[PDB]
């Protein structure tokens, strides 16, 4: 069956509009699950004793909508005080309610859809034996799919995917590769060569396919405790071709950090 | 990837035979104009031009037709069938198909010519031209429904009624109802931005001895045209096409057909050519059209 | 098409081990069931499967004389006795069933399965 | 004409609020155009023979919320099956219908303001002749303008644009500059140099405005087939100083990848 | 005191859902403030003379959605003009005006939470004696916590953190290090280097923390007018070794660019 | 200060004072008035739109933002041509006009 | 009536088959086989439909020139399973008529 | 140095289109 809810009701009885589907609706919208918020103080709030008070505070928890205003919340002293909203749906009068809590006991319970008591925690307050000392929000998770945006501005990180890869070249040489966002790549030189020639491809394990790239890649490498260099070139078909001078039958340590890109423009 | 043409002898017909001219026995090659040329009736005053109205004209079609047959008999054949077929209709459609478009013509044959001067197996060099009736078409098929808002509700639908700043309520079963839609007419319209050749219609009147029919409103809102019957008993429905070359008005009622002409509004139906603007419903719950779409170019 | 991988876990380099795949039904002829194995983040690939219909046995050189795949009746059952483990050895190992044979592409297989996470220790 | 939504309505009969009206607002909220979905599995679909059931699924369509309860669509076998979310207006009743369709067939009907049916793919179900084999969902795309953000943890990739220069830099050196975020520069050396010195600016076209860095870039070289490298300094002015030992006549191949950044801090 | 709203009220009166409430309740959704808006033109805007016409524009601003239908802003001539949406709660029947000015006069007035008026700029729109020579959108902010993403599309700039730091390494070697996005360093060198030995730990500073590596990172270096290179090894633990050839009395000038990464795979 | 050839031209007209007619007049090289573009409406406008443009020919009055056709209301005597002879323009109780003249060449 | 079709199975093998009376199936080996292992399903193209047989086909071929012989199965889900030893980088050519029936008793 | 030819769609309006008929795709 398919229920409908953005839809005219023609005789203004057929598409009731729940509070449990418009929680859903709400959620979708802004990208959460059940174990973050949305959260906004209007005002600031303020720490008497051992309490906070809310003076004017909204939050979102399970797409649910609701103010804490002159709500005060008593807290444990010398503690990290976890401040949770718990939704009880069958409290019909007041389902929502405040804890300071030990831990936070965040559950995820799905309230739109099942039974349970919603915990979710918002706020961690810090407290001496007298007062509070410090408090730090809970971060407020947006979980998107793919988004297209014209400029953006971070504060703290961008974490992007990561992908290592160790070759054993051929002729002593090691390449341990790391691949960040798929594209930026630093290849760490180990090992040490021998018995090679310029132009000639190392004689061991070729680059995997996801490191490959789309043109030859030419990287500086330095022989350790030398005044001497060398580079070698990773072709778009994975092979290493050997770029250094002649090396006799005496290896010499090789290191370095060479960059390259993966992808070109496109 | 390559264009593709084929001429149908009778397009959306039970009957048609379709001559694939870009890989068949029977092909076309080299177009002599798919272009176009237009008039402004502008005069110079001193250089200065001084413009009129806008017409566009369509040349004619000239295609190099060429016979694939294997014999002479073949080719001899071949010739005869895609001729006569062409001289057995009234018309016959060209489909002009390429990645980005499958567009059609609705063409007369002009001129062909018929020769003695062979290439291996007797086949055919000659040529055919082709006056244009309507170039460049695509069909839209549309749906108005004539949809009424329901009522605003204190306590049923959404609104921010009471005292201020005004509120609604999610109550079980009861809750928060959408009265209707912004512009909710809308559906039973239709919002007329392009050029059409023409347009076929399925009507589904309402009451019984009151006109029924569509109007055509012009982007100032006004009504110019109006395609409107006034039967003694309810139609079923009123098949309509509005082709300059096969017009038809017919009532259906049960598994009788009835000729509408006697029963138009004469008056009313001042002219078959389309302007921008609006079409709206005259006494239909419905209308189902399918539209001819004009593409003076592609 | 549906498969339930009993078995896996903890155990030493160089020690033991077993896997236990059962499928729900069997989609045709040619019917091979095995398992694919995923190293260090890198490409699945195919490693031990068994031809049903054949009593035919498919092992990837790497892992030949160290593991050994059986049946259970006709129950549509197959376990993998890894025997001699090694530290590479540690995969997440999922099992897959299908019609036609052997064959290296995963889309090719009818059945796939969640995939039971070996951790060999050193 | 201003048409208010959500405001008082003083008589209760002001500014009633059309299930478009909602359609428009939420697809602003969130970001989201005619041809996207929102979309949550609460519980997982089910495949019986060639049907998929959705169980519990929520929707967002042309900002239309609708609900999948145990509604099941029936697929062609040995197929990829597009399934769709229809919506049509005027079928009061059920203005919504799935369909499994030969091809990804989204229309991208503008269905708040305008007539027609909207069909938009939000599934990809994949047949043999008796049942399932897989499913893929179509992406939730969000489109963004300006986006402050604290931290951001990226799945896939992060495209960013990318800008590329050849620079004919004299003496028979080249380099073959790819920028990203018009900030990260690789340059990848090629040519052979010749009749340069040490301290000398080089004799042919200096690196375009865009490509230049704010300070000074030592960007280390090798010459292949040696052992012996050198290093160029990529000025702000755009010039290129050669600072590698004198170079004769003849010329000597030069590769390898430096990188720079052309921003400083703030 | 805790105020419910997307609740169900048992006996229809206990949680009625206010304007404000809604409008607040819709800014946090989308990450707005009350100096920003979503717009969208539905369809092109129409200049005549020195007027703009909105034919068809839905706005949301202070979380408040209304539609501008054929609304017409008369302009000043060979002006810039600051097209603001103008919202006045106390004028109950037409809460919201359109206002053509010298200046960006967006006021950022709570009206969800106090009096006043919320002034709010949504477009510039340019003329010259006779009409309209040029538009541009005010940008639609989203003032977003934490991200989770699958993949992203930037056609603008990404702006991360960026930090600093000169090591006097000893034997007379600098390094300018610069970070980015806490992640992605390039060092570059400076100085002139002598009394070393292979294998020997710089005489000076050590690397703060904020820019020491998981895992020891080899940087190559080249000697400047010379054939010679170097590198040296940015150990974990901040401490820097040399790996060039020894070094006597006579200072040589070092330069170069080095990347490595702060952090590895999880 | 009309020196050159133009097409025609087009201009945003500002009245000073009400209940008088409002408009331009050119004047030939020995100061002769031979044509103008007068009106008198009825009410006052916030301004007057005009173009010569033969095919985009305008005369209108802009009160708020609504048009009002100023053709009717025209001083068709004093309308004598479109032709812009060298001499100069002046204005008729305006306190500011902007125009937007579309020069001419016949070659270049 | 008689239909025709032709398979690039894969790995250079190719089947010409002939249906009659839509059910004698006569499959005519062509080609050259490279690349495969026994018990492997055959990288190219499967048999269209019309031609798949109830049950499971073992078609019996022969390596021109050679004492040696392979075989085929042609699957009722349309795959192909090469049953002959494996065979390296050098193809062979394969030949040899196989005939099996698309209905069993019904 | 060289002549340019470009095809506006719109002269000094807002929507204008220009084809470039000198350096374009069309020229």
């Amino acid at each position: 069956t398919i229920k409908n809810f953005t839809f005219f009701s023609p005789n203004s009885t057929e598409f009731p509009v729940g509070s449990n589907n418009d929680g859903k609706l709400y959620m979708m919208l802004t990208g959460m699950d059940y174990r973050t918020i949305r959260r906004k103080d209007w005002s600031s709030p303020l720490n008497t004793a051992l309490n906070v008070q809310y003076t004017n505070t909204s939050i979102i928890a399970g797409g649910r909508y609701f103010e804490l205003l002159n709500e005060t919340v008593a807290l444990k002293g010398d503690s990290v005080n976890y401040i949770h909203a718990n939704i009880d749906l069958t409290q019909t009068a007041n389902p929502v309610s405040l804890s300071a809590e030990t831990a936070n006991n965040s559950n995820g319970v799905d309230i739109n859809n099942g039974s349970g008591v919603l915990k979710v925690c918002f706020d961690i307050v810090t407290t001496s034996g007298t007062g509070v000392t410090s408090t730090k929000p809970i971060v407020q998770t947006s979980t998107l799919d793919s988004i297209s945006v014209n400029d953006m501005t971070v504060s703290g990180s961008i974490d992007v995917p990561v992908q290592t890869l160790t070759v054993e070249a051929g002729n002593g040489l090691q390449l341990q590769l790391t691949k960040k966002n798929n594209d930026l790549v630093i290849v760490r030189f180990f090992g040490s060569v021998s018995n090679i020639q310029k132009g000639w491809n190392m004689s061991g394990t070729w680059v995997d396919r996801p490191f490959r790239p789309a043109a030859v890649q030419s990287l500086v490498g330095h022989f350790a405790g030398r005044d001497t260099s060398f580079h070698i070139d990773i072709n778009p078909n994975g092979s290493i071709t050997w770029w250094g001078a002649n090396i006799d039958k005496t290896p010499i340590a090789t290191r370095g950090n060479g960059s390259y890109f993966i992808k070109s423009a496109w | 990837g390559v264009r593709q043409y084929k001429i149908h002898t009778n397009l959306d017909g039970t009957d048609d035979k379709v001559w694939d001219v870009t890989n068949g026995k029977v092909r076309f090659y080299q177009p002599s104009n798919l272009g176009l040329q237009s008039t402004n009736n502008i005069w110079q005053s001193n250089g200065i031009g001084v413009m009129g109205t806008r017409s566009i004209t369509q040349p004619q079609i000239e295609f190099k037709l060429e016979t694939f047959g294997e014999s002479l008999e073949e080719n001899y054949q071949l010739m005869k069938d895609f001729v006569n077929d062409i001289l057995s209709k009234k018309f016959v459609t060209l489909e002009y198909q390429t990645e980005i478009f499958q567009v059609y013509a609705d063409l007369a044959l002009a001129d062909v010519t018929k020769t003695e001067g062979y290439g291996k197996n007797g086949t055919f060099s000659e040529k055919i031209t082709f006056d244009i009736i309507t170039k460049w078409y695509t069909y839209e098929n549309l749906t108005f429904d004539k949809i009424q808002n329901g009522k605003v509700i204190a306590g049923m639908s959404k609104i921010y009624g009471g005292t201020a700043p005004g509120n609604y309520k999610y109550i079980k079963g009861t809750s928060y109802t959408y009265y209707g839609e912004s512009d909710i007419d809308r559906l039973s319209r239709w919002d007329i931005k392009e050029e059409i050749f023409s347009f076929m219609g399925i009507l589904y009147p309402k009451l019984p001895k009151t006109p029924a029919g569509v109007r055509f409103l012009d982007d100032i809102g006004n009504e110019y045209t109006a395609i409107v019957f006034k039967t003694e008993q309810v139609q079923d429905y009123i098949l309509i096409n509005t082709d300059v070359n096969d017009e038809t008005y017919q009532g259906w009622k049960g598994t009788t057909a009835l000729n509408l002409f006697p029963v138009m509004d004469f008056e009313r139906y001042r002219t078959r050519i389309i302007e921008k603007g609006q079409m709206e419903l005259i006494n239909l719950s419905k209308a189902e059209f399918k539209i001819k779409r004009k593409a003076d170019f592609v | 098409v549906q498969l339930q991988e009993s078995g896996g876990g903890l155990v030493q380099a160089g020690g033991s081990l077993r896997l236990s795949c059962t499928a729900s039904r069997r989609t045709g002829s040619n019917w091979c069931m095995g398992w694919f194995r995923q190293l260090a983040g890198k490409e699945p690939e195919l490693v031990v499967a068994l031809n049903f219909d054949y009593d035919m046995t498919y092992y990837a050189d790497s892992v030949k004389g160290r593991f050994t795949v059986s049946r259970d009746s006709g129950k549509n059952t197959v376990y993998l006795q890894m025997n001699s483990l090694k530290p590479e050895d540690t995969a997440i190992y999922y099992c897959a069933a299908r019609s036609g044979g052997f064959s290296s592409n995963r889309e090719l297989y009818d059945g796939w399965g969640q995939g039971t996470q070996v951790t060999v220790s050193s």
